[PDB]
């Protein structure tokens, strides 16, 4: 797989290793998903670049 | 100069009381916009920046 210099938000568990991850480079949501610093975002209208 | 002149009554020394009688409607006035709402825009951030 190839390594390209990402910003990719990090969820860790309770033992601190990491679970789940996002790449806010791949997809509209996942850009959202980075903003609040949340998985989940509140419904709502969001502007896209 | 002309902001000193009051329109005015004259008070009865005796019991029954002098009054100014209106006899005119004069209807017609407008009334000052209350703003209510400002105009809503979202900057784009990658496009202006």
């Amino acid at each position: 797989y190839k390594l390209q210099p990402l910003t990719f938000l990090l969820d860790f568990s309770v033992d601190g290793y990491i679970r789940r991850a996002i790449d806010c480079g791949f997809n509209d949501l996942s850009q959202l998903h980075c903003s609040y610093e949340s998985f989940d975002v509140e419904s709502g209208v969001y502007s896209v670049s | 100069i002309a902001f000193n002149h009051p329109i005015q009554v004259d008070q009865l020394n005796s019991s029954y009381f002098k009054l100014s009688i209106p006899t005119n409607f004069s209807f017609g006035v407008t009334q000052e916009y209350i703003q209510t709402t400002i105009q809503k825009v979202t900057v784009d951030c990658k496009q202006y920046v």
